[PDB]
């Protein structure tokens, strides 16, 4: 089918440029238009910009100065550049396909302009947070069974948790982290019944494997 | 800028509710509104585009309508599945510039367990210890976490996460007690007393009697 894979750094530092790449699998870039939409933590969806098929560009006027969007048909990828970032630009960034059309509107006998844009398909959203590797601890209960896999002290968000290389999809509940006073997150991923949980952290590029037994 | 929405709305289960989205004669007045559903943990899905047309896989229970400068999304037969943040949107001044709504928070009114973990043996080797109390599937999402040590209440190092929407329209949370291995053996018993609509579900672990 049609999906949009967002790829880029999940951490940037102030007064530098954040770059992202959207990989398009399932459709052509000379067939559909691509748009960028971000949501700030506690805010509304904010329009960023769009590039159609014909290579023309259009952005949110407030952020046109700091924005730039290009694409490469051959790689079937679209790029985004947000310059001179500040601590508020940390947000979830969604890659999307948009359908744009300027409808004309003349009187009822026969100029005018009525503009249309909407999002067709949404990406999944990677949260750029504007480095700390996690420490993994196995968990088991005191004397069905319940097994744990505690990820300890990591920055920035997020971490992706699986069990046995994606082969265990059952009874798993990954939890929302806590914001400790130290500013280091800590989340857990319970499983309820040779159990290795695989934890990855995109910022530190770390991948560890910790087995859990009672 | 942004479109006006009630930010917070409430309706009852199986009934009918309506979310207003009002703007100018340059955005909503042109009248090509879109609607979107954002459930936490999932991607935003497109609901209605061009005022009234429903998108792929969108049942006709979600009906888009418009009256001049105020578009209105109406959800018929509410379900727990429908609790989310709904955003409207229309283009302004160009085909390449969109504005979104503030987004309202849909609440379905009529709808009606915690495992406790000790710190890993590996963690106590750095003389650090972390009590993990994971609560899940309670509704609604208002829980009072109180740690208990030998009948007394603990205040230091209490770290609790806010309630979070799960896939099953249920709210789950996590609470962390970051201690050291020294005073972890000091008390004789530790209790994680969570309260949910007056009921107290308690999980307890004792340091010696757990190894």
């Amino acid at each position: 089918q049609v999906q949009l894979r967002e790829s880029g750094p999940s951490l940037v530092k102030p007064s530098q440029t954040l770059s992202l790449t959207c990989t398009a699998s399932g459709f052509s870039l000379s067939d559909k238009a691509v748009g960028w939409v971000r949501q700030a933590p506690g805010k509304a969806l904010e329009w960023l910009g769009s590039i159609d098929t014909g290579g023309s560009t259009g952005y949110n006027p407030g952020l046109k100065s700091r924005l730039s969007i290009t694409k490469d048909n051959s790689e079937s990828q679209v790029s985004l550049s947000v310059s001179s970032v500040t601590t508020e630009d940390s947000a979830t960034y969604y890659c999307t396909t948009v359908h744009q059309y300027t409808h004309k509107r003349c009187p009822d006998g026969y100029a005018g302009s009525s503009y249309e844009l909407y999002v067709d398909a949404w990406g999944q959203g990677l949260l750029v947070t504007v480095t700390t590797a996690p420490k993994v601890y196995p968990l088991s209960s005191c004397c069905t069974v319940t097994l744990g896999c505690l990820v300890s002290s990591y920055m920035p968000e997020p971490v992706t948790v699986t069990w046995n290389s994606g082969a265990l999809k059952s009874g798993v509940h990954t939890f929302p982290a806590v914001l400790q006073s130290s500013g280091l997150y800590s989340l857990s991923s319970m499983v309820t019944v040779t159990f290795t949980c695989n934890v990855a952290h995109p910022a530190s590029s770390t991948k560890v494997d910790k087995a859990v037994e009672p | 800028a942004v479109l006006n929405q009630p930010s917070s709305v409430s309706g009852s289960l199986g009934q009918r509710v309506s979310i207003t989205c009002s703007g100018s004669s340059s955005n909503v007045g042109n009248g090509y509104v879109s609607w979107y559903q954002l459930i936490p943990g999932s991607a935003p899905r497109t609901l209605i585009y061009g005022d009234t047309s429903r998108a792929s896989g969108v049942p006709d229970r979600f009906s888009g309508s418009r009256s001049g400068n105020t578009a209105t999304l109406t959800i018929s037969s509410l379900q727990a599945e429908d609790e989310a943040d709904y955003f409207c949107a229309s283009a302004e001044d160009s085909s390449s510039n969109a504005v979104f709504g503030s987004g309202t928070t849909l609440t379905v009114l009529g709808q009606p367990s915690v495992t406790l973990f000790p710190p890993s043996t590996e963690e106590l080797n750095g003389n650090k210890a972390t009590l993990v109390c994971l609560i899940s599937d309670f509704y609604p999402g208002s829980v009072t976490v109180v740690w208990k040590a030998d009948g007394s209440t603990i205040t230091r190092n209490v770290e609790t996460t806010r309630a979070s929407k799960q896939s099953n329209s249920k709210y789950a949370a996590s609470s962390y007690l970051s201690l050291t291995s020294s005073d972890w053996k000091s008390k004789g018993s530790y209790s994680c007393e969570v309260t949910h609509e007056g009921s107290t579900v308690t999980k307890t672990v004792k340091p010696s009697e757990c190894s």
